C-alpha cells in the first residue's frame, strides 16, 4: 500500500 | 472460495514508488491481500514478482 493516490482509470 | 483472485491488467502501468509493481495491459496476477481497497498486493504471473497495484486497473478473469 504505496498513499499518494492510485491515478484515476484512464 | 467464491471470491475471484486472478486478475488481468487492462492498461499499462509505471511504478510510481519502490512497492508498486509495473505492467503491460494482458499480463496476470494473483491477488494476495484485497483488504485496503485501493491498493492490492498481489504477484505477477509474468515475472514472479510481488508487489502493489492500483485496483482500478486490472478486471477479474476465468
Amino acid at each position: 500500500p504505496p498513499a499518494y493516490p492510485p491515478p484515476p482509470v484512464p | 472460495g467464491t471470491g475471484v483472485t486472478l486478475f488481468v491488467a487492462l492498461y499499462d502501468y509505471e511504478a510510481r514508488t519502490e512497492d508498486d509493481l509495473s505492467f503491460h495491459k494482458g499480463e496476470k496476477f494473483q491477488i494476495l491481500n484485497s483488504s485496503e481497497g485501493d491498493w492490492w498486493e498481489a504477484r505477477s504471473l509474468t515475472t514472479g514478482e510481488t508487489g502493489y497495484i492500483p485496483s482500478n486497473y486490472v478486471a477479474p478473469v476465468d
